[PDB]
DNA sequence: CTAGTTGATCTCATAAGGAGAAGGAGCAGAGCGCTTGAGC
């Protein structure tokens, strides 16, 4: 188990034609404790792997522990795509050369923004315009990822309704190998594979295993 | 204030409903020039998204 | 009337519920930071300062 | 947004007493406040008596 | 077990590693009351125990009904399965009672003659334990969270108590101070803790997400305000994502530990503040009150038992592994204490008794009737 | 360009309504994806 492979087959699983090229492919920390099982040491690859530059990890808001991860290859060649061509297109290019390259951190201070990266007060305007300053408060403000409403909303649709038909399942167990046999609900469209991993991670189901293959059930 | 923040986003800042919709344009439409009437059938229509 | 109490144990002002159940003629009364219990015989005619009375005359009487 | 003098004028007694306007009061009001304020942010304030 | 002692009076183990060993596997093995009882005379929950630190005999309580009640906490007896019994109990009928809930109580370090309790009532009683009454008594503004005792520093007596206001109190034993005040937090400070390595070093842990690493010395703020995520370094840097309602330093002082109403659990580096990055897992805590919890001691990887719901649950410090859970109790456990030397647990929780949990696996050899399947046949 | 002087200027110091419009509550039913689910 490595993150660094842990986090490509999350990557491979992305709907990536469903958003239209637009959104960058978003894979959940939750789903990353998923095919690893020392949570512990998840979290160690990956800051370091975080520092070296090869990923991206984005504070979410579906709930306290909302940390989602784009690729900073594909973060980057995403921006310029959708930044371009629009009045904001200026200081983002600045934001990505600058910031970018030069700091991890999940949100930006006021006096670091305006000074390290020497920001105006008038241009943060177009980073707030698409996706690329977030509110994090009136000091801070976390790292955005442009087009990350529509995910979100589906991928919240998503956990309820998975949520719910696995409690609706008689006796209250649901076998994993009937999730990907049984067609995918069209509530979610997200895909099941990818929902499944995140109950995993956020531990609202265990992965029970038997003679028939493994099982999930609610916490008792 | 109450009902630009009720529209517009807590977080993002950003309009609660997408605005290239057809309803969205239709209100636009019918609403040139009445920017009273454009708020009411804007918020009239916010107001149930959650 | 007011809903929201002080809690007798915990000293914490607007840190009480009362449930409200006329369907098994009682009412439960809890708080929330300590989260302490008690149930009374309700009628369709009890109040929420009632269960606030019995609770009280009880810890009175507990006391005594 | 500060009225000027002509919004709300000093009215002038048949003597000398100078009374202000209901508008002035109320702005001095808010000066004084707003200066109590300023210097209870920028020492050590309570959160209930920031309120 | 057995190569164990072979390899110590052969001399190819050093003698501390059979001690270790077994200490370790009493953890392990911890089961409920097999051969004790606690006395009940708390009619409401259990808020809070201390352990005394020298002998290790005699254990306070305090209920959510304002009774602090001292226990005894080895066998008078000749038969086995005793009853904790206990010696004193400071009841309604005492004059200087709490008298509302009493939060948390703690005895005085290096010696036993003293322990001090603050309940709810906005009050800090010190109180003489041979005669069971007060000798100074601190009352405060708002209610009172939590407070503690520096357990190594012998050049002050400084107790530090976190109130419903968002500024800690410092007062001292020696004299009466209680105007020593600590600023830079917001909101109700749910847990203090001193260091056990640095005498003067503190950490407050408040509602507004952060917690802060204080010398008593300094006149100029904070130390350090711990972030979760490790950036470049208030109003900023939340220690947690929510309310941090927990403090426990490791036995040697070098990590903090942090219990927060996240659902998240984190330790940290005493000095510098990073985290370590140990995840684990999901750690259930909705208290909106202080939450106490405890580490192991003198054993080959410590662990930390933390209230988990109506249940304990035991991780390893550093790997961060669940081992188990002690499902005993039938409401919340809000405070949980270590026995160093027997390697035993004591849970007070809501459900007014306080319950034992006791290494098992040492069984009385017979020569049981009632464990039986009763299946017809 | 330099001192010395004169005012400003400040700071600190001791004590037997209404009609209507707007919001929200609660229940009530329609519809529909879903999850079975069992009769021919
Ligand atoms: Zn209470």
């Amino acid at each position: 188990g490595s993150a660094r492979a842990a986090v490509s087959e999350l990557m491979q699983l992305f709907p990536r034609g469903l958003f239209e090229d637009a959104l960058p492919p978003i894979v959940l920390r939750s789903q990353v404790y998923s095919l690893v099982p020392d949570r512990t040491v998840a979290d160690r690859q990956l800051k370091e792997l975080q520092e070296q530059g090869e990923i991206r990890i984005v504070q979410l808001g579906f709930d306290l522990d909302a940390h989602g991860i784009i690729f900073t290859e594909d973060y980057r060649t995403r921006v310029l795509k959708a930044c371009d061509g629009r009045p904001y297109a200026g200081a983002v290019q600045k934001f990505l050369a600058s910031v970018l390259p030069a700091c991890g951190d999940l949100s930006f201070q006021q006096d670091q923004m305006t000074q390290t990266f020497g920001f105006r007060d008038s241009e943060i305007t177009h980073l707030v315009n698409a996706g690329v300053l977030t509110v994090r408060d009136a000091g801070s403000w976390w790292l955005a990822v442009p087009g990350a409403g529509r995910f979100i909303k589906y991928f919240v649709k998503g956990r309820q309704a998975v949520l719910s038909m696995v409690r609706k399942a008689k006796y209250r167990e649901l076998l994993l190998s009937e999730l990907l046999g049984r067609r995918a609900p069209v509530v979610v469209r997200l895909g099941l594979t990818y929902h499944v991993h995140d109950l995993i991670g956020a531990q609202l189901v265990d992965c029970i295993s038997t003679t028939s293959g493994t099982l999930l059930r609610l916490p008792e | 204030t109450m009902k630009v923040l009720r529209c517009v986003c807590f977080f993002c800042s950003k309009l609660l409903v997408d605005s290239n919709n057809p309803k969205i344009k239709d209100i636009l439409a019918k609403s040139k020039g009445q920017p009273k009437k454009r708020l009411t059938h804007v918020y009239d229509l916010c107001k149930g998204k959650n | 009337l007011e809903t929201q109490f002080t809690c007798p144990f915990c000293n914490h002002e607007k840190s009480c519920d009362v449930k409200m159940d006329r369907a098994r003629n009682t009412g439960v009364i809890s708080c929330t930071v300590c989260l302490e219990e008690f149930q009374t015989p309700i009628t369709y005619l009890s109040e929420p300062v009632d269960v606030y009375s019995d609770w009280i005359d009880a810890c009175e009487a507990a006391n005594q | 947004p500060v009225p000027p003098l002509s919004v709300r004028p000093a009215v002038v007694m048949q003597g000398s007493a100078r009374n202000q306007d209901d508008l002035t009061h109320k702005l001095a009001d808010i000066v004084k406040i707003n200066n109590q304020l300023r210097r209870n942010e920028q020492n050590g304030a309570a959160a209930h008596v920031i309120a | 077990m057995l190569g164990f002692l072979s390899a110590r009076q052969t001399g190819l183990e050093d003698p501390l590693r059979l001690r270790r060993a077994e200490s370790t596997r009493r953890v392990l093995g911890l089961e409920l009351n097999k051969d004790r009882d606690v006395e009940r005379i708390h009619g409401g929950g259990i808020n809070t125990l201390d352990i005394e630190p020298v002998e290790g005999r005699y254990m306070l309580s305090g209920g959510s009904d304002g009774v602090i009640v001292l226990y005894d906490l080895e066998n008078s007896s000749r038969q086995s399965y005793y009853t904790c019994k206990a010696v004193c109990s400071i009841g309604r009928d005492h004059p200087d009672v709490h008298r509302y809930s009493v939060e948390t109580v703690q005895w005085y370090p290096h010696d036993t003659g003293m322990f001090t309790s603050s309940s709810f009532d906005k009050t800090l009683k010190v109180w003489d334990t041979n005669t069971l009454q007060t000798a100074d008594v601190f009352n405060f503004e708002e209610t009172v969270y939590s407070h503690h005792m520096s357990p190594v520093s012998t050049k002050h007596c400084l107790v530090a108590v976190g109130t419903r206001g968002p500024k800690v109190q410092l007062c001292d034993l020696k004299s009466g101070s209680c105007s020593h005040i600590l600023q830079g937090h917001r909101q109700e400070i749910l847990a203090v803790s001193w260091s056990p390595r640095y005498d003067y070093i503190l950490a407050t842990a408040s509602a507004d997400s952060r917690v802060k690493l204080w010398d008593v010395r300094r006149a100029s703020g904070c130390l350090i305000t711990l972030d979760q995520h490790n950036g470049k370094k208030e109003s900023a840097n939340t220690a947690h994502n929510g309310k941090v309602n927990g403090l426990c330093f490791t036995s040697d002082g070098l990590h903090l530990l942090t219990v927060g109403t996240d659902n998240r659990m984190r330790l940290w580096n005493s000095s510098n503040g990073e985290n370590t990055l140990v995840n684990y897992g999901k750690v259930c805590n909705n208290s909106k009150k202080g939450l106490k919890f405890t580490v192991s001691c003198g054993c080959s990887s410590e662990f930390v038992f933390v209230p988990y719901g109506s249940t304990i649950a035991v991780y390893t410090v550093y790997s961060g592994e669940q081992i188990t859970m002690l499902k005993g109790h039938y409401k919340t456990v809000d405070c949980c204490v270590f026995q160093s030397n027997f390697q035993e647990l004591y849970s007070g929780s809501r459900d007014c008794n306080i319950l034992a949990w006791v290494p098992s696996l040492y069984e009385p050899v017979p020569d049981n009737p009632a464990f039986e399947d009763a299946w017809s046949s």
